[PDB]
């Protein structure tokens, strides 16, 4: 679909989840935008 | 119950004569409808008139 989906520098309508706490079950949808926290320090919703 | 996002519903309707506690007997529930919703359920609530 390169001739259709591609638009200039990118298309924000198509997004993916780069990180997740665990493995989602098959056909499981979770649109939560909670920041991924790998350590014990609270992220407070900001990267770091 | 929910199976891979499919919510199964079973229903049964039979007359009874009860005062308190529970009746003594046997029954089976037939399928009513299939709801392919796909939302996780962790709690439920009851509605009364």
């Amino acid at each position: 679909s390169n001739n259709l989906d591609s638009k200039v520098g990118g298309n924000y309508n198509y997004l993916y989840r780069l990180f997740r706490k665990s493995n989602l079950k098959p056909f499981e949808r979770d649109i939560s935008t909670e920041i991924y926290q790998a350590g014990s320090t609270p992220c407070n919703g900001v990267e770091g | 119950k929910n199976i891979d996002g499919y919510f199964k519903i079973y229903s049964k309707h039979t007359p009874i004569n009860l005062v308190r506690d529970l009746p003594q007997g046997f029954s089976a529930l037939e399928p009513l409808v299939d709801l392919p919703i796909g939302i996780n359920i962790t709690r439920f609530q009851t509605l009364l008139a």
